[PDB]
């Protein structure tokens, strides 16, 4: 997910909540001036057309077993991919 | 606390005068901007104890008995002189070599009057917990107010001494209300692991449990050592975590996990200098050296002189020749031995493997997979490559293993197609195998075959097959005897 | 009803059995004899005591007894026993 | 300084699987095998303390709503 | 605090004014316990008692109340004893140890709760030292409070006062004073009172100085306060558990277990005394059966494997060892599954193992993970003898193990990332069991172990036996089942039995690890080549006993056990070196062993010849499988038959 602009319902207008590291707190309340202490908070909610969504894809790498030595394990490591 | 300045100015001194240290850390920052030159070293100087004695006894008391007062400005001091050094273009660590002990102990012997001090335990490694990073230094960016913004997160291993935990997480928007952008790659992290040791099977008392303790190793340490190691650990003592004392009701009596830091971890059980190599050129010229060479390496065992001129002819091995775009001939040359029992082919390779300079040694069954990857959801021959595998009890071995065999030796390459990671991967390994005659003592007399009992093509592929008889003589015997005797004396 | 007993006395005769058994059949098949096989003796002697109703343990039971478990033991061997069976006589 | 009455066979004579609701907080007699059981775990009972309140009761069993000195415990099980 | 004050005063003046005539008893028990550096005192509760009645009417009252004011009351005597002024001195411990009333395990239940308890029970097993805390130091998380909390004995929580809050207090490690804990966790003694239940047991934390004071299996009387702690496994349902102050192991105890390489002068005494006996080897070969009887070449053998015996660690790396091995195998009566449980009490540190390793320990070397060396009958067992049965019966994994063990003496483990080589001293004694019985013997004398005799090759000494009653035997064992009633006249005489029964076999023991670690022995020439004619006969003779293809052995590992059966018994004589008829005794010792070495039709079955031919020159969809097709409906072939005749023409080349 990235940007997920959730939708208003009285006054509309948008706000743009940024995807920062794993995940995020969704929020409620009222941001838009106009829904908000008159009257009272309007409601509004995540729209997912409007939302920018980037493919996600996980996969770990063990090693190549010939680059461990005499002794240990072969040890994985994780690799986020995204868009193309 | 102008008395841990005083630590620092009187550390200060015991350093240049003696000088025999100052000349390491030069090593150190000379080597490095060498390899800024070039087209790795852990930055950290051993302190041999014995030099401590000498200057002040105070103070060499103190390392042993407080350990968490002492290090730390000592560190700071040498910090303070490896920036004094030249030039510009780290904490670093302490060492403590020793001049043990006291102090001395095994893990078994140990807790609490030998807790908060310094401590060398020796023990086996079991089992290495994994390496994982550790944060350290947070560093950030501010825009477009600029500047470069940090935070220093302290953990429970953090210098030595306990301080006011930082953790957890990032600052951002440090007042004022300005972003900050986490900044990786200037921001420091310093590698952890920690790893378990158990007293020395051996000196074991009674079948009484065998006790183990915990060993943190900080920074360059890591990934120093291999579960099942005969190690010598150094450390200071320490224990960490509340006994349950710090939340209210925890009721339990169990209490006070400890654990080491640190510190040096000197396995125990190449550098050939200005003379050694001299010795060699010097003894190259001699004509006979070879059959001195071939005796050298049997001690214990009679006779058997071209079979030990074979090993030697294994631990050399024909250079490697890759052809101009084409496959590559075989280089190294592979060894089987066969006769009746007490021949010492079981003892002759152990031999083989101390001086060997590698490899892994695989006895029977054995496997699995040998030398494969295994591709291990979700070898050795791989692991011994540039090496002497060894093999006993080589005719035990299951057929479907020696069909894999074939690839290995001559081939010289091992093929993954398992699921999967489909790779081909190169062991190059030398190889020699130990394996009984069929069936009884019959070898001697036996056909030239029938008498292997592992046809066919394997035979070949083994460069040399050495046949020795156990049959007896009562002249042979009594040379047997005598040699026998001195060798128990 | 019935707990049938054994009277210390005479029964001593009973270990001389034993040991004329065991010995002279070491020689030929294996084990099987132990003393757990000599206390079956004892044991199946008072069943028999109990199918007399007798409140104690007499010679006629032990014969009874000693050629059951004797015969047992015989005839579980292999066909070497027949050798067996020659010393079997004083034991009929 | 406490005897509590052990009050022999009480017919009811309800067996197990036969109890309802009715049965609350009235004695009825029940019958059957026993698994295995819990080990003798010292119960609370009374308390008592120097001080330093006073002894407070409990509990059959609640405990709601720790000090101890010399308190007397009953084994529980 | 003045009533603790008048308290203290009490049991000073009961230190200092203490007088059993007229030394003072305690106040030299604390002299001679600070100069040693034991920081400890055991008073003994009769001359408490007798002291003032007073101060154990209220010490058997509120213990844990009043016992911290008893030490601290002590080590502010030993401020007045060890040093003098005008450091640092910790609290001593106080073990009390006292006779009272014994109160057995299963009579402990509440009422007597924090009221000091005498009981007695065998420790099962000693929980790992962890530590508590004793005086440390704590700074808070903001106003940066420094205090010091000393903390006492006997779950204390710390205090939260100079937001601030809830608890900012922080445990400073680097000035905390620390002590130990153990953990024995104790089941009540088999004679009583079982009945028809497994018996309980009760978990106890002993401290300070009496931690590792007792070995897991001994006997003891503990003494102790007896308190519940909570831990969380409702409602309540706390758990009891018994504090020890102080414990006592029962008679001796020390010297054995707690043998240290050391002993007393006396001994070294009786035992230079015991080396002058010219019947010495014979007398001590009637030691160690006095209840089996007879089997004597077993009944020596015993003896030469206890003493172990050469050992040598010459360069190069390769290092020979000692000593031997030992195999009882026959049908049972032989009583070898008990000699060895007899071994097992004489060797000084032995370890009876009968599997397959039991129950949850396995047999050999193994790695297991902390879940935040497993052991194995090796290990545990190193340095000495091991016991095992059932040897054919072991399985494969750890039957490697232990055939790569017993030649180097040591276990190399590659697992994971612990690559270790660890070490096996032991001597590996088994008792096999043969298959079939007697015809075995027709049989081959080897190939009994699976399909291989390379076991066989191994094991140095080799002793499948019988158990011939020399008519006074099986009357022996027959008239001891007859009676085995009143009036115990029979274990009496078995006492004076053991009494005379040559060396005590309790001093047997001190006595092996005497000679085991004082001297090691070496060979004599003559003896040397006296042995060399010895074998090169024994090579020779028996090949062309050989030449007929007689089915059966020599290999010079056993010339080599040969070797250390003679340093082994150089080792009893104690002499620092070899003699000739010292020998003499051992060539024909080791000829009784190859003695033992020696010891549907077949052809018609051994055919399957028939099938390999004209039948399958493959050899597959054949396999045991045909030849059970073949051989299942022909009113034919057993399973040993089968092999048999298989393992034969695989041998004989058809
Ligand atoms: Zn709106």
């Amino acid at each position: 997910v990235e940007v997920i602009a959730y939708t208003c319902d009285q006054c509309g207008y948008e706000v743009f909540q940024e995807v920062n590291s794993r995940t995020f707190t969704p929020l409620s309340e009222c941001t838009s001036e106009e829904c908000s202490q008159n009257q009272t908070k309007g409601q509004l909610f995540m729209s997912t057309r409007a939302s920018k969504f980037s493919a996600f894809q996980e996969c770990k790498i063990q090693e190549l077993s010939q680059q461990v030595p005499v002794g240990h394990i072969p040890r994985s490591l994780n690799i986020h991919v995204n868009g193309t | 606390d102008a008395v841990f300045g005083d630590r620092v100015r009187r550390f200060q001194e015991f350093l240049d005068t003696f000088t025999s240290y100052r000349d390491s850390v030069r090593s150190i920052q000379v080597y490095n901007s060498n390899n800024a030159a070039n087209y790795i070293l852990p930055h950290r100087i051993i302190i041999s104890l014995d030099d401590l004695r000498e200057f002040d006894r105070s103070f060499w008391s103190g390392i042993l008995v407080e350990p968490a007062y002492f290090i730390p400005p000592a560190e700071k001091a040498l910090t303070d002189l490896a920036d004094s050094m030249d030039d510009v273009p780290h904490p670093w660590k302490l060492s403590f070599k020793g001049s043990f002990g006291a102090h001395a102990l095994s893990p078994r012997t140990l807790t609490a009057q030998h807790l908060n001090k310094l401590v060398s335990v020796e023990g086996i490694v079991t089992k290495t917990s994994l390496v994982r990073p550790k944060l350290i230094r947070s560093v950030h960016y501010a825009a477009k107010t600029g500047r470069f913004h940090y935070r220093d997160y302290t953990d429970a291993t953090t210098t030595l001494t306990t301080r006011i935990p930082t953790p957890a997480i990032y600052p951002t928007e440090d007042t004022e209300g300005n972003k900050l952008t986490t900044e990786y790659g200037y921001s420091t992290f310093i590698d952890h692991q920690r790893i378990t040791v158990q007293e020395m099977p051996e000196m074991a008392p009674a079948g009484q449990l065998p006790r183990s303790i915990d060993v943190i190793l900080d920074d360059d340490l890591v990934d120093k050592t291999k579960p099942g190691d005969r190690v010598n650990v150094v450390g200071v003592f320490k224990s960490l975590g509340a006994g349950g004392m710090n939340q209210s009701n925890s009721n339990t009596l169990i209490g006070f996990k400890t654990l080491i830091l640190g510190n040096t971890v000197y396995p125990l059980h190449q550098m050939l200098t200005d003379f050694d190599i001299r010795n060699i050129n010097k003894l190259s010229k001699k004509k006979d050296i070879f059959d001195i060479l071939s005796q050298s390496l049997a001690p214990s065992i009679y006779g058997h002189d071209h079979i030990k001129k074979a090993i030697l002819l294994m631990l050399m091995g024909g250079v490697e020749k890759n052809l101009e775009n084409g496959s590559h001939l075989r280089g190294d040359i592979n060894i089987l031995m066969v006769g009746d029992p007490s021949t010492a082919k079981s003892q002759l390779l152990r031999f083989v493997l101390n001086t060997a300079s590698l490899a892994i040694a695989t006895t029977g069954r054995g496997s699995s997979g040998v030398g494969l990857t295994a591709a291990v959801t979700t070898g050795a021959m791989v692991l011994a490559d540039r090496g002497v595998v060894c093999i006993d009890e080589f005719d035990k071995m299951t057929d479907v293993d020696r069909v894999a065999i074939h690839e290995v030796m001559e081939q010289q390459t091992v093929t993954i197609a398992k699921a999967g990671i489909h790779t081909t991967l190169n062991a190059r390994c030398s190889v020699i195998a130990a394996a009984n005659p069929v069936f009884g003592q019959y070898d001697v007399n036996r056909d030239p075959h029938q008498n292997i009992a592992l046809p066919d093509s394997l035979l070949s592929r083994f460069d040399l097959l050495f046949v020795v008889t156990d049959d007896i003589n009562e002249i042979r015997d009594r040379s047997i005897s005598e040699h026998v005797l001195r060798t128990h004396r | 009803k019935i707990y049938p007993k054994l009277h210390q006395m005479d029964m001593d005769k009973v270990s001389r059995v034993y040991a004329d058994l065991r010995r002279e059949s070491i020689s030929t098949g294996s084990f099987p004899i132990t003393v757990r096989h000599l206390e079956s003796i004892l044991r199946i002697a008072e069943s028999f005591a109990k199918m007399r109703l007798s409140e104690f343990v007499s010679s006629y039971d032990l014969d009874r007894a000693i050629k059951v478990v004797v015969d047992s033991f015989v005839d579980a061997q292999k066909v070497s026993v027949r050798r067996q069976l020659r010393r079997s006589f004083a034991i009929y | 300084s406490e005897i509590h009455v052990r009050i022999s066979d009480f017919p009811t004579i309800y067996s197990l699987r036969e109890l309802r609701e009715s049965n609350l907080s009235s004695l009825v007699r029940v019958t059957g095998v026993v698994t295995r059981r819990t080990g003798v775990f010292p119960q609370l009972k009374y308390v008592k303390f120097n001080c330093l309140l006073g002894p407070f009761f409990q509990d059959s069993n609640e405990e709601i709503r720790v000090n101890g000195e010399k308190t007397v415990y009953r084994n529980y099980q | 605090d003045d009533d603790n004050t008048e308290i203290i005063k009490s049991f000073k003046n009961f230190i200092l004014e203490f007088r059993l005539d007229s030394q003072f008893i305690y106040r030299d028990q604390l002299r001679n316990n600070i100069l040693v550096k034991n920081y400890s005192l055991t008073v003994n509760m009769e001359h408490l008692i007798g002291y003032n009645e007073d101060i154990y009417k209220k010490l058997s009252d509120e213990p844990s109340d009043i016992i911290p004011l008893f030490e601290t009351a002590i080590t502010q005597v030993a401020k007045r004893i060890s040093i003098l002024s005008r450091n640092s001195l910790p609290t001593f411990q106080l073990i009390l140890n006292s006779n009272a009333n014994q109160i057995p395990l299963r009579d402990l239940d509440s009422e007597h709760v924090s009221k000091i308890v005498r009981l007695s029970g065998i420790i099962i097993s000693t929980s790992v030292l962890s530590s508590r805390a004793t005086y440390l130091s704590i700074m808070c998380r903001n106003c940066r409070h420094t205090t010091s909390i000393t903390i006492n004995n006997f779950t204390v929580s710390l205090p939260r006062s100079c937001n601030c809050g809830p608890d900012p207090y922080i445990i400073i490690h680097e000035s905390s004073k620390f002590i130990d804990q153990q953990f024995l966790k104790l089941q009540e003694i088999p004679e009583l009172v079982p009945v028809g239940e497994m018996p309980r047991n009760l978990t106890m934390t002993c401290d300070r100085y009496l931690t590792n004071k007792v070995i897991p299996g001994t006997r003891v009387t503990i003494v102790g306060i007896y308190s519940i702690y909570n831990s969380k496994n409702g409602v309540a349902i706390r758990t009891p558990y018994i504090k020890i102050l102080g414990i006592q192991s029962d008679v001796e105890t020390s010297s054995i277990w707690n043998s240290v390489t050391m002993f007393t002068e006396e001994e070294e005494e009786e035992f230079l005394q015991l080396s002058r006996n010219p019947k010495l080897y014979e007398i001590l070969t009637n030691s160690i059966a006095p209840s089996i009887f007879g089997n004597e070449d077993i009944k020596k053998a015993i003896v030469c494997l206890l003493m172990g015996g050469s050992k040598k660690i010459l360069p190069d790396g390769m290092r020979l060892r000692g000593d031997i091995n030992v195999l009882l195998l026959g049908d049972p009566g032989t009583a070898k599954s008990q000699l060895l449980k007899f071994v097992e009490k004489v060797s000084p540190i032995a370890v009876y193992t009968s599997g397959k390793g039991s129950s949850a320990a396995g047999l050999t070397a193994s790695v297991q993970r902390d879940p935040m060396l497993e052991g194995g009958a090796m290990v545990l067992a190193d340095g000495g003898v091991v016991c095992i049965d059932e040897f054919d019966k072991m399985r494969d994994e750890d039957r490697v193990a232990i055939h790569e063990a017993m030649e180097q003496q040591t276990i190399s483990i590659a697992k994971a990332g612990i690559t270790t080589v660890l070490n096996s001293r032991t001597s590996v004694l088994a008792a096999a069991n043969p298959i079939y019985g007697r015809y075995d013997d027709l049989k081959s004398p080897g190939d009994n172990i699976d399909f291989q005799t390379t076991i066989l090759s191994r094991f140095d000494m080799i002793f499948i036996v019988k158990d011939d009653h020399n008519e006074e035997r099986d009357i022996s064992i027959a008239n001891h089942v007859i009676n085995i009633h009143t009036g115990n006249a029979n274990a009496m005489q078995n006492q004076q039995e053991e009494n005379g029964s040559e060396i005590s076999i309790e001093k047997m023991k001190r006595y092996i690890t005497y000679c085991r670690l004082k001297c090691a022995p070496r060979l004599s020439p003559q003896a040397a080549e006296k042995l060399s004619s010895n074998f090169v006969t024994i090579r020779k003779q028996l090949l062309i006993n050989e030449l007929e293809s007689t089915e059966r052995p020599i290999t010079i590992r056993q010339l080599e056990a040969i070797i250390r059966i003679t340093e082994s018994l150089a080792k009893l004589e104690l002499s620092p070196i070899a003699q000739e008829r010292h020998v003499d005794e051992a060539i024909r010792l080791f000829q009784a062993s190859t003695m033992d070495a020696a010891s549907t039709s077949l052809s018609e079955i051994r055919r399957f010849e028939q099938e390999l031919k004209r039948r399958l020159p493959i050899g597959w969809s054949t396999s045991y499988q045909t030849l059970r097709r073949e051989f299942v409906d022909t009113h034919r072939f057993s399973q040993l038959a089968l092999d048999k005749a298989l393992y034969a023409l695989e041998k004989h080349e058809t």
